[PDB]
């Protein structure tokens, strides 16, 4: 996890009752950002012909 | 382009070590294997027609 500035108050209802308001910096500052690798696979299967 | 995959060896060859080793299709054998039920109901059998048989 990262070390984010908070505060506590309503901001336009965009934390109605459980949404977080993440700030610009954040994204720009490429926090939490995370990598995820995907695997194919493939085989032949000789078959009669 | 979906296209199975299709054919059964009868027999199997398989280079262990050099002097590659032929055993057949354990699978694919056909096997037939007594029924002993039958086998000792011949002998206690009191009819001619069904011992016979």
């Amino acid at each position: 996890g990262q070390n984010m500035r908070v505060a506590f108050m309503p901001w336009n209802g965009y934390n109605f009752e459980d949404s977080i308001l993440v700030s610009e910096r954040v994204v720009q500052e490429d926090r939490f950002t995370t990598i995820h690798i995907q695997e194919l696979a493939c085989v032949s299967r000789d078959t009669k012909l | 382009t979906s296209e199975p995959e299709y054919v059964i060896p009868d027999v199997l060859v398989r280079k262990v070590s050099g002097r590659w080793t032929v055993e057949l299709n354990a699978d694919s054998i056909p096997r037939l294997k007594i029924n002993q039920q039958y086998a000792a109901m011949g002998n206690s059998a009191r009819n001619d027609a069904d011992g016979q048989f």
